[PDB]
Parts: structure tokens; C-alpha cells; sequence
RNA sequence: GGACGGGGAACGAGCCCCCGCGCCCGUACCGAGAACCGACGCAGGUGCUCCUGGGUGAGAAGCCCAAGGCGGCUCGGGUGACCCCGGGCCAGGGAACUCGGCAAAUUGGCCCCGUAACUUCGGGAGAAGGGGUGCCUGCGGUCUUGGGGUAUACCCCCGGGAC
RNA sequence: UAGUAGCAGCGAAGAGGGGUGAGAAGCCCCUCCGCCGGAAAGGACCAGGGUUUCCUGGCAACUUCAAUAGGCCAGGAGUUAG
RNA sequence: CCGUGAGGGAAAGCUGAAAAGAACCCCGGAAGGGGGGUGAAAAGAGCCUGAAACCGGGCGGCUACAGUGGGGCAGGCCCGAA
RNA sequence: UAGGCAAAGCCGCCCGGUGGAUGGCUCGGCUCGGGCGCCGAAGAAGGGCGUGGCAAGCUGCGAUAAGCCCGGGGUAGCCGCA
């Protein structure tokens, strides 16, 4: 029932994982995604919320191996909080 | 209550395959009875996941392989796996009935007999097939052995 | 040697599905004593007793009566109910 | 050995139990007599002067 | 232990009933100067020597 | 339980049907990297005491995965200096280190060939030393287990298993 | 001393979404990810412990952090034999 | 309560004459806080008096080119009601 | 040149927090003097367990269980500490 105001497809580069302990690279790019989204749409990190899929991709090797970069298209609703899910 | 600890022991699997639909949170704070969770099993909003069983489709073709004589060679073996005890039991057993035979159908005569039992006890012969030509070979028999 | 009845819900569906009395008595209490004291009682017939002691040191019987009487008619008539 | 270790064996066994006649935790079961009141080796209280 | 003898039992009946703090209405009418029982325990840390 | 004896009654069973009685105490739960002992919700001790599927494999080894359980050996996040603890690699040299090859490294399973002085004749011995090892495509052998063929072994045909 | 040491080392670890709630990384549900699997971990059970069991409610204290959780607290219940 | 046991073994007194034990309003999730009451006095159930160490705040003096505490003399700032 | 003018820190007083000293109180102790002096198979002393409407401990009591009967004293209140 909530309303769609922004729509936008971002590449977000993951490779600061490579530079972190190897035990926590999977939970380290959830940061990286929030920070990032909420950065380029000007809102809190605990109002981005992360799609099922953009989720499971990020974990689909494990908690060594993410992705060194996801394609996501981000949602933003009207009443402020943003949507990110993997684009497929 | 803790709705899962009675669903597992109805379905009778273990508590790590039961399932709660999510859209019966807002049923899980009124189950009080089994009966209560009888009825959300019913109505499909508990369930128990399958179990797994290991596949062995890659065992099976791995088999087949293995029967055919491949994946057996020098480097696969780590220790003994003929037993050479056994084998002696096998092989005293297959050329004994095989001679007890030929003498109790009067084709040996106990002197014969007797002769190629202690050489068959004493390593004599290799194999059936060896024994089978020594007999051919020496006349030991009226008609020779298949 | 009655002390009171037990009126749990645990007792209450063992007198409707089992037809039986749940009684705490007297620690010393024995099987047979428990069975002639509710018949003397409570005109009733008892099938069996079976008794357990607490964890808090009282000995409880849960008594089936034969079957022709009622253990809740018998409850609803001592009004313990 | 003699320390710690060694306390995990005192789990499981006894040396004493409760005595009947003076309630004390003392009755000294495979002696069988109360180490605190005498009760199973003597009928008069055992009780020294030694003591306060 | 699963096998008890029935004199350990009732001793150990006996520290489970006792086990308990005044009511609350002993507080009240004591005005707050009986709040505690000494025969209060918790199985974890003050042993009964049973 | 049986046998071998002694005594007694006129009835009467180890078989079949049928009737009656079976008191007292324990019974929850943990049973341990949080229910026991160690002052503790303690990496120790008690108890791994008894039991355990599949693949690889000599293996109740290790590794991976079931059944079943766990993410509670009850802090989280960021940074990616030094230094510490625990690991990996290092050209050329190869014990020059050091009390001392300490530590580390080398070797490593299985099959074949081969194996010295000495010796209490048993041993020494896995002495030492040399070689082989994956995958795939076919062709064989030795057995085993059932069934069908005159058919109890042999022989032929079909299905499965081991080497 | 000092808002300092420790809350690392003994070969497991979390993440997303939803719900509850004054308040949630941590409670409940699903999904993903992992560890054990002849076992610091699954099944049984002796001694010892003695109510720690189960239900409802709760968070002053207790748990090396948090808490709406709990072996904690309050109230109730539970152990059946030739 | 400690020790298997023989044995060993603490800490801990005080509202007020009278509960008159704090109505009622606002805030807080709650412990509670503010206002407003009772009493001669909050003495407020953590209850007579309420010292020092210790910690917070206010005030006086000093404070980043000058090596510390104590005494005498001279001076600056501040107090100097009884 | 000094003042406006101040960091962290120092000294002193006041107020507050913490703490529980001091002072007052005392149904407790201690010492001395006087009296009185055995209980138990008619089952003692001691211990365990139970016992209250809401009751955990102490005290009392014993399945007739903070109690039952008779008499005397004591008259209007009572249901121990509480
Ligand atoms: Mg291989
Ligand atoms: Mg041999
Ligand atoms: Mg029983
Ligand atoms: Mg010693
Ligand atoms: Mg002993
Ligand atoms: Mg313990
Ligand atoms: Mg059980
Ligand atoms: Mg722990
Ligand atoms: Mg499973
Ligand atoms: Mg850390
Ligand atoms: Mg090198
Ligand atoms: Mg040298
Ligand atoms: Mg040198
Ligand atoms: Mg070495
Ligand atoms: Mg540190
Ligand atoms: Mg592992
Ligand atoms: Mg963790
Ligand atoms: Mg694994
Ligand atoms: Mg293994
Ligand atoms: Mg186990
Ligand atoms: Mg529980
Ligand atoms: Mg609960
Ligand atoms: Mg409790
Ligand atoms: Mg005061
Ligand atoms: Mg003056
Ligand atoms: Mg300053
Ligand atoms: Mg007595
Ligand atoms: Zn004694």
C-alpha cells in the first residue's frame, strides 16, 4: 500500500570486504550496502531496508565470500524509508 | 507455551523440521492444548519439512564405474583388503567338495583321492581350474573333467 | 484419614474421563485402608486405587470407582466442587 | 592433582548421613555408629568434656 | 537421584515447603521489620547436607 | 527341577474352562563447557558410564553429510600503526645458530624388488636402498550368493556381491 | 589507581524480513549462512543435586554486555505399577 | 552459614504524641520527579541525632617562564554580624 | 607592563550526596547475695516431621496439633512475637 517517489539502479562496489577479517565479510557488506544507500538518498542507515534476495546473495558463499559487487535498484517511499533489492 | 515442542511431538519429527507459517503469529500466543495445535497442523499453518536423505545418484554411477574395474589401482589403496585367511577357507572348500564328490560318485578311487587331498592341503594346486587339469592331465579319472 | 479432596484441573479431567476421586490422606495410608474409607463415606464401589507421595510429602490416591457410580455426581454431592 | 582436580571426585559419594537419634549429619554408615551422639555403638550420649 | 529412600524424602519435602519468604502481608504487619526468611535457600547455592 | 523312599485319604490333577487376591517405598527434571564437586552460570574433575546412519578409508582415524540438535564453550562495532599470541611463504647458502639442531623442516599409506655388522639364532628388520601409484576405454581371472537347466560338486544360462 | 585491566586464545557465526513491546542486533516466526554427527554437541541413564520440571505473569536484584529472555522472581500445578 | 566429620559460627537495635503512613493535579515504561498536603518538627517508612574519610556543585584566592611542604617578616585580593 | 581573562590542576569555607561516627535511649548482658533442687519403661531429656483462613522463621502445641475439659482468680474484651 506504500507509495513509490523514487526509483534508481546503483552499482555498489564491494571490495573494502577484501580489506576486513575474513571471519565477518558477508554481516561487513550489509554495512557497506546501508551506508551506501543511505548516502546517495540522504537518510538514516536504519531506515534502508534490505530485500530478501540482495540478502541471500549476499551470503550465497558463505560469510568469507560476498559478491565484490552487487547491481540493486533502490525504492524510495512516501513516507521516508528506502527499499534496496538485488536487480534481476 | 512453546508451540514447536508440541507440534514436533504430534507430527512425531524432530523440533528441527517443524515449520510456523508466519502468518500465525498472531495464533501462537492462544495455543494452550495439543488439540490447539491439532488444529493449526489441519489447517496447514504447521507442517514438517521433508527430511534429507543423502543422494547417491554420484555413488551409484560411481559404482557401476568401480565394477567395471576402474578407481582401483596402486594409488586408491591405503591398506589390506583381500583377506588372505579367508581365502584359504574358500579355496579348501571348493576343492574338497569338488574331490568328495568325484569319490562318492566312484570316479576317484581312495588312493587317488587320498594323494590329491594332502597335495591340495599342501598348496599344490592354484585353483580350481589347476586341479582340474593335473586330474585331465595325469589320467586320475575314466573320463575327463569338465 | 480424608484429608481433602484435589480439585486440579488435572483432577477434574480424571473424574470426567476416568471417573476417579482425587483424595489426599494420611502419609501412612495404605491401599486397602484408602478403598474402605470412601466406600464407608461415600456408599460408593471402588475398582482400584492407585497412590503416589508428593514431592511435598503427602500422600495423594486417585480412586476409581466401579461402574455404576459417578465420581463427579459424588464431587457435586460433597459440594467440594 | 590434589586440589581442584581432585574435588570433582567428592560429587558422588558419602561418609556420613543423617542420624536418626540427634538429627545431625553424622551417622557414619559403614562404621555404622553417629560420630556426633555415639547412636548404633553406645546408648548413653556420647558427649566429652573436652568440648564447650 | 531417581531412587530415593522415603526418610530423605520428607526431609527434602520438608526444606521445599519451608523454602519461601514471608507473605507479603507479614511485611505490612510488621511494618516492614519481618521481610526475610531464614529458612529461605536457593538450590543452586546453599546446600542441604540431605 | 528331578529322582528315590516312607505315611495317609477316596478321590482327583502339570491338561481345558471359570472365579478371586496381589501390601509397602521409588517414579518430576538435570544427569553436566550453566541443574553434581571444585567459594562461580569455573576450559578442571565426575561419566564418554552405555549406544550411534551414509561417502571415502585398514579403521569406532581424519574429512564431508544425515537422523537429531546447536549458533549460550553467553560482549557488540570500527580501524587495519607498532608490539604480542597462534599460523603461511621466503632467493643464495645449509647448523656458519646454540650449552645442545631447542624449535622447525625432512620422511610418511599401500604394492613390488631388496636389506648389513652383530646375535642370547628368537632377533637385528619397516634395517638401509631402488621402483610403482590419477583418470578413461576395453578384455580377463579367483571366489561368493540365489534362481533356472537331468542337475545337490563340476559344466551352461540369468540376477546380485567381494577381491 | 581508573571509566583503566579483563569480558580474545582451548578449530561454530552470524544475516534479512516480519511480530511483540515504552524501548529490540540479541525475545517469537520464516528465509539465508554456518557447527556437531562413534559427539566439549545426538540417544539413554547411575550417584549426587532437590523442584532446578510444567503453566501464567514479571524485570528491583541475579546472568562478565543487552533483554520484553531465563536454571532468576511471584502465583499456580505436576511424579499413579502384582 | 562453614567443614566428610570430630567440630566451628556471624552480621543485624531507635518514624512520630498520634499514621495524622503523604489525599488530589501534571510528567514518566517504571523505580520515581514536580506541584500540593500531614505534623511542633519530614522525623517519609532506605524513618532520632547524622561526624570524618570520600565525591559533586557554588563561592574566595592561585593558575600555562618557573621546582612544590612548614615558620617569620612585608604586601595583594577576599571575609571580618555575634 | 600589569587588568578585562578563563586550560588541566591546588588550597579553604558553604551546600548536597555517600557513610554511619557521636550523643541520648535500653524489655539485653555481667557480677554478687538469697532460695530451691532431681527427671525416666505410667516410655524421659534430645531430635525429626507436622500444626494457623491468608503463615516462611521464632514461640507454643501433637492428627483433639498458637490448642480440648474441670475448678479457682479475672470482667469485657479476645484470636502469641506481629
Ligand atoms: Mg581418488
Ligand atoms: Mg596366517
Ligand atoms: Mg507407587
Ligand atoms: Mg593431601
Ligand atoms: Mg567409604
Ligand atoms: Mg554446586
Ligand atoms: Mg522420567
Ligand atoms: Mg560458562
Ligand atoms: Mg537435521
Ligand atoms: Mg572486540
Ligand atoms: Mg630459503
Ligand atoms: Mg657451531
Ligand atoms: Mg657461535
Ligand atoms: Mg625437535
Ligand atoms: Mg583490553
Ligand atoms: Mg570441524
Ligand atoms: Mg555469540
Ligand atoms: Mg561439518
Ligand atoms: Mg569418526
Ligand atoms: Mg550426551
Ligand atoms: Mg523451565
Ligand atoms: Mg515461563
Ligand atoms: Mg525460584
Ligand atoms: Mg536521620
Ligand atoms: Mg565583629
Ligand atoms: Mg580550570
Ligand atoms: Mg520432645
Ligand atoms: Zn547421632
Amino acid at each position: 500500500e506504500k507509495k513509490v517517489v523514487l526509483t534508481r539502479e546503483y552499482v555498489i562496489n564491494l571490495r573494502r570486504t577484501r580489506e576486513v577479517s575474513r571471519t565477518k565479510r558477508a554481516k561487513y557488506a550489509v554495512g557497506l550496502i546501508r551506508r551506501f544507500v543511505a548516502r546517495h538518498l540522504k537518510v538514516e542507515p536504519k531506515a534502508v531496508k534490505l530485500g530478501q534476495a540482495l540478502n541471500e546473495a549476499l551470503w550465497a558463499r558463505s560469510i568469507e565470500k560476498p559478491p565484490r559487487r552487487v547491481h540493486v535498484v533502490v525504492e524510495k517511499l512516501d513516507d521516508g524509508t528506502v527499499r534496496v533489492e538485488l536487480k534481476q | 507455551v512453546d508451540v514447536k515442542r508440541l507440534a514436533a511431538e504430534i507430527l512425531g519429527v524432530g523440533v528441527s523440521r517443524v515449520k510456523i507459517s508466519p502468518e500465525a503469529v498472531g495464533r501462537l500466543e492462544e495455543v494452550v492444548t495439543k488439540d490447539d495445535v491439532r488444529a493449526l497442523i489441519d489447517e496447514g499453518l504447521i507442517w514438517a519439512e521433508p527430511e534429507k536423505g543423502n543422494s547417491r545418484g554420484r555413488w551409484r554411477e560411481l559404482h557401476e564405474k568401480k565394477k567395471k574395474g576402474r578407481r582401483r589401482g596402486q594409488g586408491s589403496r591405503k591398506g589390506r583388503r583381500l583377506d588372505e585367511e579367508e581365502a584359504w577357507v574358500n579355496k579348501m572348500r571348493v576343492m574338497r567338495r569338488f574331490l568328495n564328490t568325484l569319490k562318492r560318485q566312484g570316479k576317484l578311487d581312495p588312493a587317488t583321492w587320498r594323494q590329491l587331498y594332502r597335495m591340495v592341503k599342501g598348496n599344490y594346486f592354484r585353483d580350481l581350474r589347476h586341479l582340474k587339469t593335473y586330474i585331465n592331465e595325469h589320467k586320475l579319472t575314466k573320463e575327463p573333467v569338465k | 484419614m480424608i484429608k481433602r479432596f484435589v480439585i486440579t484441573e488435572k483432577a477434574l479431567r480424571l473424574a470426567e474421563r476416568e471417573n476417579k476421586i482425587t483424595i489426599i490422606v494420611e502419609r501412612t495410608a495404605t491401599k486397602k485402608q484408602i478403598a474402605d474409607e470412601v466406600q464407608r463415606l461415600y456408599n460408593v464401589k471402588v475398582e482400584k486405587v492407585n497412590t503416589l507421595i508428593t514431592p511435598r510429602g503427602e500422600k495423594k490416591a486417585y480412586v476409581k470407582l466401579a461402574e455404576g457410580y459417578s465420581a463427579m455426581d459424588l464431587l457435586t454431592k460433597l459440594g467440594v466442587l | 592433582m590434589k586440589g581442584t582436580p581432585s574435588m570433582g571426585k567428592h560429587n558422588k559419594g558419602k561418609t556420613h548421613i543423617r542420624c536418626p537419634r540427634c538429627g545431625r549429619h553424622s551417622y557414619n554408615v559403614t562404621k555404622k555408629y553417629c560420630a556426633s551422639c555415639g547412636w548404633g555403638r553406645s546408648k548413653r550420649w556420647r558427649r566429652y568434656n573436652w568440648a564447650k | 537421584a531417581r531412587n530415593k529412600p522415603l526418610g530423605k524424602k520428607l526431609r527434602l519435602a520438608a526444606a521445599l515447603n519451608s523454602n519461601r519468604n514471608p507473605p507479603l502481608w507479614v511485611i505490612a504487619k510488621t511494618k516492614r521489620r519481618v521481610t526475610r526468611s531464614p529458612a529461605r535457600r536457593h538450590w543452586r547455592r546453599q546446600k542441604l547436607k540431605a
